[PDB]
């Protein structure tokens, strides 16, 4: 054993997925006013399987002739949650090397 | 438990037995030789102590590692070890004494010839194994905590100089008489003409016979060594009170 | 199994015990003692120097113990790198080739002495623990090195006795034989190709 | 009592400590990946507690290891 | 044993977290009339406990509904009303929910400081004799 | 003489008491919001005496409780925790220097 | 089981680790220079992950070298 | 039941005790070696 | 694939660590020290030339005789490496080749045969052995060569010692020490023959 | 007032460093070695007993004769100090006194007078003279005493050698060296009288 | 092959280029109200290539100017300044590690 | 502007570093050691008194004979310095002055003359010469003085050796070695003359 | 061009590390050390002057005989350097010239010729040879010159030993060692001739 | 030659001058509301030269409101900010001179 795949766990992939998720939410907020755009959601378990997709969000309310299915209340909350979890993933993956370096150097 | 008790006891239960073992090795005939490096000897003492650890009884916990009583314990462990080591040096140097008395009487380095052969006797007869068995037995009958060499042990060990000369003379008495009688016979037989004398001519004659007699000495030296080792081993057991 | 952080710490710690393993488990001990004894045999005291003596022993202990390193590599190193074996099993898989080599290069009498001193009941020689085999190995190797070394001492002692008696024959009792014997001691070693003869026998002595 | 019992007792003390440190490290690793994968039954507070204890536990392991090696290095540099 | 402070501070973090979740549910269901008059939502509150038989951990002993009477409203238009045209609403008081939000957040972050400072004391202990 | 007790002094027992006090202070901070919980105090002099050779003290509130019954003054608890950490750091420095001086004398380095 | 065979085998084992370290450093440097030059399809996470791997790999290389050099010095400077 | 203070104190006490016994052993052996290497 | 700059710095900083080993094993420093050590013992003076002065002259001698190999290393490996003509491994191999040629030139066949058989590798020509098996064969060859040179230099001083000891015995004064009455003549022979120049010249000449 | 634990340890390690000096300057080691040096010199053996065993026997002999004083130090100084009955300062003085008393028992009045005047100090009682002045007087007396014993030990071996030489000359053989013939007779008479045991009695008991 | 150009890579040049870009962006923000001023832009690919192996462009407006001739989109300029500042710091971290990696290789620690 | 405390400590620690040099060159240690060495070789004993005992006796003797100058340093350079009465630079001069005066009392004007010319400094009065010149002159004078005393003590032992050899040659036993028989008489004369107390008293009185 | 302050300190601190090497190779320390060893061997005492004293006298004398060189170094190199009249490059070269001039004056042509041909450099005049080719040649000549001076001093003590050995042999005592009898006269010859002033003055005068 | 004037360079004097410039700017900000006070500046090039080998008035951008005070507060903040940045750089340069100097005399 003793390999980076096992030392880092899955925290090496989660940081990437949280970046992709943040990009999609940023797209949804920007495309909220453009008619005909369908809100895109990212399935977390899919990138989990890709580590070891880009779906559509069904609206809770009807459109108003635009056909745009973006709820700005939902997007802000989902962007806040993703950003908080992204920082935790950096903390988890960052400490993997800090412990790894301390084991090797002994100091 | 408080971890202080566990860690301190093992260091006390290992180093104190090791000190006696190591001190015997540095004074021993073979392990204390100049050929072997201290590092090899150090590892040998570490390995022997670890292996014979089950036979060593637990040291008393009353004496602390950091105390003057513990400091005295370290010193008296060495004195026991040096006592065994000096006995081995006494035997080999007695054979060195045997070599040099023959060489001196041979009108003449001959101690080294006996020293090397006696070292072979020590190794071949498993003398080193017996000494290691003696020191581990010393742990049983002479515990680390209470016990040290008394004044009588010092006097018995100081009296081994007489043991050297008596044993060395006993081994060489037959040869030394032979050396004298042939030289006296050569002197009286050539005394008729004072023109010849001996001087250097006597040097050549004496050394040839002396080397020949040393050939006789090596022929029956093994039996003397066996009796000598029994005397020395008995002294060692007396020190450890076995 | 131990965590990745701990098993990195384990191998790092024992990486510093590599000199310890060499001295008391492999053929480094016997060669150095024989080299040291032969160095004292000639009149030169430190002419070969300690570093050169060690350097020859390190090369010899690698060529001679090469079969041991081969078995350790293919039985312990290779399975561990392929994730076919765990940390403890790989470490045990390395002990067996080295324990077998040490067991065959010791004396029965020494092992019989040590098992008695260790106070463990073992019925057969090939099942003794490594804790008692290591001191038994070095004790036997010391006896072998001393017996081999002092036999090499004998021809150089022969020269000393011959020259000393010759000098004493002429009454030159004050001339030190050691300075006269020194040129002839060196010649005996170079005529017999000593530096190749001792190493060839030392290499072939192990098994 | 013999000296092997003290040595075995010291050995079991070290083995127990290593297992305790290893248990904390594995416990922290599971809690980290459980919260990282997105399980809603894991609290960030418990994860931070878990990795705080494992980091402190391993740091204690490093300190003991260095002292053992330093003592051995001190031991080998002795007259004998 | 070596981390007694962490078990207590961490328990507070888990305890104060539940109180914030309960507050969020009370505010999100302050206008949920639901149906009937006994299935109507009622303000829930966690119960903290301390077993003092060193350190005394804080343990949540379950969620308990408030005993305040339901807020009655006259509305003979809602189809889920009753004979007298009354719809009973949850007994959630906004002012007490705001105070709980302030109290829970501050107390939760206070234990973060204690737990964080506790680690520093442990780290300094490892430097003893160095 | 030449003993660890006579060499370390009271700096070994003091450290344990300071860690005990921090456990008590942290408990009061955690249990601040629990109703009916009474603030717990610790006597350093009595604890140090017990540690050297070898009961419940409650803290009188400065103001009445608002009904819950909890007498934990979180303003005071933080101040005492800050003081306890400083004095604990000094004790570690005092105790740590005892071992360094002992090692210095036994090795002359 | 020959001296040349095992010497090559450990050399192959040693050169494999050196190549592995070299691969991590080149990959780390390649990711850094593409992100730094302005390539859009390079994430900072990939850059930071790679350069953390190289630092750990190079740190192990230096520490292993120090162990080997100290071990070599210990055997050469011993009082034979 | 144990804390880091007890562990660190135990570590420090063991280190001081081990360093004490090694140096005294070294001093006595050096004293012995000095006596052995003297001109009789 | 050339190594990274960090590894290359770490690789040649390790060479400085093994620099003393190279001098005592792969260079001419071994033979020169031994010959002067035996030469010192041949004369009556025990440690008059001193170890540091012996090493100092040996270091200058080993620098002058290894200049062609050092120049070849620079002109085949160092300069292309500094000028980006070859990679790190090619520069390392280009530096080793002149060093191997020097050791093989001053070695013995039997010594090479002894070590190739023990290692267990196929050999058909001398210039195929790995450096791991050439180093122990080279130092063994140097020690034998150094002993032979030391023996020659020892003989003239042995003749003087025998003559002066025999002459004293001719008059009959056996107690007078030959060593004290022979040291001035041993030193004078080393002077009027000018030993400190021809002996160093032979040591330089013996390597080429 | 009493020395701290750190300072007491420093003093303890200091005395261990000076331990070889205390053996050869304060204890009975000097007299025993000098007497045993004469015994080796008296017989025809030059280095045959070797230096190692003589020192080792001397060390064991000293521990035998110093056992009363060492035990007196143990009881008076070590035991109260271990039990923490007395302070370190007075315990050190309690250990110094038995050594001073023993050195007074093996010194002479004339030797003390010379050094006390040499030091240029004022004293009236030999019992409270500084140990710095007692040490040179102690060894000076020890060397003179050892020469007396050695002279008495040298006489019987001189007696044997002169008799053998006279016998050989009287028989007319003026060509044979007396040393070779006399050596077995000296060794035989050294063994059948058990000479070393007699020397032990007159050396160990000489201190009292 | 051991040389600063090979060890520091392009990060020794990128820092200077992004500093130049910050100056070009900052003078566009400051001169936002000056009429007749055309917003200036610096091509990163060209400037980096020029620096590697040894003239700012004009930024086209997305909407017409309101009669002053100034084509500075202050909404866009803030976005570019923020991006350049983050990328400038990232290049500093890359370049800074290049010297630290060399130092630890040289010193062996 | 005396030296700062940090520099004053640095100077004192340096003087302790050269303490063996000060004792073996600037004091009476050398002369006593050489005279003891000649006396030991004068008798038949090679190294019976042993080297450590000889140096141990000399160290106490050289401390006693230099107690007056040691006290003068204390009373003029140490106590004023500790009482804050003299500049540290002045105190160093006040300590060096008695040491220079003592070395001048035991030096020979010929030694000063050759070293002053060797240093090439124009100095006339034999009191303001540098320590760089005085120390080699002093140690040279001590070696010559020790040889004179060594020859003086050697003569009686030469007389005994010649008498014993002559008496043995009178009886015709030329084969008998005079050294073995001479030695007990050499011990005899030295002990009934009270040699050890006599020589150390004369060596103490010699420095004046 | 001029070295930076950090580099100048690094170079200067480097030369302090090689200071012991420059003393025993580039100064008069070696010749004086060798001569005293031979002079000590000539007399019967082998360790009476003591190594520490001999090196101490050698250090004082090498300070006196290198003073003209050191003063030239101070004047030519240091004073322009401290006053910023020359760069660090010029100062180091200006310091090397007087030291090279001293070594060139005490060397031998043949020794220079031997190493010049060994170094493979094209040299037209001796006064411009490289430093690396002068240091081995200078120390070689010093050792040879030291032996010649030692042989001069050995003869007078050898003559005394031969004279006393023959006188003892004439009277028929062939067992008395001449070394014991000769030693008092060897010491006296060194005394009434004032050897410790004559020898040192000649050694200092041998560099002029 | 090795001396501090050649080892430290001008950085030993530059640090001191910027401290003076801090005082000059500080006394301008405090006297912003005092009528009749004229803002004073410090010429760095001239002051540095004087320190190496050994209080001008600032012109107002706009007329004063009537008090007689010519202190432009926003200019003082900008100048103080720049002076503080360069002062830290001067400390960084001068401090590194000693550290590199110590490394040479110590060898590690």
């Amino acid at each position: 054993a003793i390999s980076f795949d096992n030392a880092l766990g899955i925290h090496q992939h989660t940081v990437g997925v949280r970046e992709r998720n943040a990009e999609v939410i940023s797209t949804n907020i920007a495309q909220a006013n453009t008619p005909g755009y369908k809100a895109r959601g990212l399935d977390f378990a899919k990138e989990l399987q890709a580590a070891t997709d880009k779906l559509y969000r069904l609206p809770t309310q009807p459109d108003t002739g635009d056909g745009n299915t973006v709820d700005l209340d939902l997007e802000r909350n989902l962007f806040m949650q993703n950003q908080i979890r992204h920082q935790a993933s950096l903390d988890f993956l960052g400490s993997k090397f800090k412990n790894l370096t301390k084991a090797i150097k002994g100091e | 438990e408080y971890p202080t008790s566990v860690v301190l006891d093992w260091i006390a239960n290992y180093f104190w037995p090791y000190v006696r073992i190591s001190s015997m090795l540095m004074v021993m005939t073979v392990t204390g030789a100049r050929f072997v490096s201290p590092r090899i000897r150090l590892y040998l003492g570490l390995a022997i102590t670890f292996a014979v650890m089950p036979a060593i009884p637990a040291v008393p916990q009353d004496i602390e590692l950091l105390s003057f009583r513990g400091f005295m314990t370290i010193a008296e462990q060495m004195i026991i070890g040096i006592a065994m080591g000096m006995v081995t040096q006494f035997m080999i140097q007695t054979f060195v004494l045997l070599g040099q008395i023959l060489g001196m009487q041979s009108s003449l380095l001959l101690g080294q010839l006996f020293m090397f052969l006696t070292t072979m006797f020590f190794l071949a007869t498993d003398g080193h194994l017996k000494m290691l068995q003696l020191v581990v037995f010393s742990f049983k009958t002479l515990p680390i905590g209470s016990g040290s060499l008394n004044a009588v042990d010092f006097r018995e060990m100081a009296g081994w100089l007489g043991i050297m000369f008596q044993t060395a003379l006993s081994m060489s008495l037959s040869g030394i008489i032979a050396l004298l009688t042939i030289n006296l016979s050569f002197g009286v037989m050539t005394r008729a003409a004072p023109q010849l004398n001996i001087f250097s001519l006597g040097f050549a004659f004496a050394l040839m016979v002396g080397l020949l007699l040393c050939w006789y000495i090596l022929a029956g030296l093994y039996s003397h060594y066996e009796m000598f080792w029994t005397v020395g081993e008995a002294q060692i057991c007396r020190l450890i009170r076995l | 199994d131990y965590s990745v952080t701990l098993q990195i710490l384990a191998l790092m710690t024992m990486l510093g015990f590599l000199p310890a393993m060499v001295i008391l488990m492999t053929s480094f001990t016997r060669i150095v003692v024989v080299m040291s004894i032969l160095r004292q045999a000639m009149g030169l005291q430190q002419t070969p120097s300690n570093q050169v003596i060690i350097g020859i022993a390190l090369f010899l202990t690698f060529f001679v113990m090469s079969p041991v390193l081969n078995e350790i590599n293919d039985k312990a190193v290779q399975p561990y790198l392929n994730e076919q074996v765990t940390a403890r099993e790989a470490f045990d898989a390395a002990q067996a080739p080295m324990k077998a080599f040490m067991l065959k290069q010791t004396r029965i009498k020494d092992l019989e002495t040590f098992v008695t001193m260790s106070g463990e009941q073992v019925d057969n020689p090939e099942d003794v623990s490594m804790a008692v085999l290591i001191p038994a190995f070095i004790t036997s190797e010391l006896k072998t090195a001393f017996q081999i070394g002092f036999m090499l001492f004998l021809p150089f002692l022969i020269i000393d006795l011959v020259v000393a008696s010759v000098l004493m024959a002429m009454g030159m009792m004050m001339l030190s034989p050691m300075i006269v014997s020194l040129p002839f001691k060196l010649m005996l070693f170079v005529l017999v190709d000593g530096w190749n003869l001792i190493l060839s026998t030392l290499a072939g002595s192990f098994a | 009592a013999s000296g092997a019992k003290v040595g075995a007792d010291f050995n079991d003390l070290l083995t127990k400590a290593i297992n305790n440190v290893n248990t904390l490290q594995k416990a922290s690793g599971d809690l980290q990946t459980r919260f990282d994968r997105g399980d809603a039954d894991v609290s960030l507070s418990d994860v931070m507690i878990a990795r705080n204890k494992s980091s402190v536990a391993f740091d204690a392991t490093v300190q003991i290891r260095n002292k053992l090696v330093e003592a051995y290095k001190d031991l080998m540099n002795m007259p004998v | 044993s070596l981390f007694n402070v962490f078990n207590v501070t961490g328990s507070a973090m888990s305890a104060e977290s539940v109180r914030l979740n309960t507050t969020s549910s009370n505010l999100a269901n302050a206008d949920s009339v639901s149906s009937s008059a006994k299935d109507t939502y009622k303000a829930r509150h966690a119960v903290f406990g301390a077993e003092l038989s060193d350190t005394v951990p804080v343990k949540v002993m379950g969620i308990v509904e408030s005993d305040k009477p339901l807020s009655a409203e006259y509305n003979p238009d809602h189809p889920l009303a009753n004979e007298e045209g009354y719809i009973y609403k949850p007994n959630v008081n906004v002012m007490e929910e705001m105070a709980n939000m302030i109290s829970a957040s501050r107390a939760y972050q206070t234990n973060v400081q204690v737990a964080d400072s506790s680690k520093q004391m442990l780290l300094r202990t490892l430097q003893m004799g160095q």
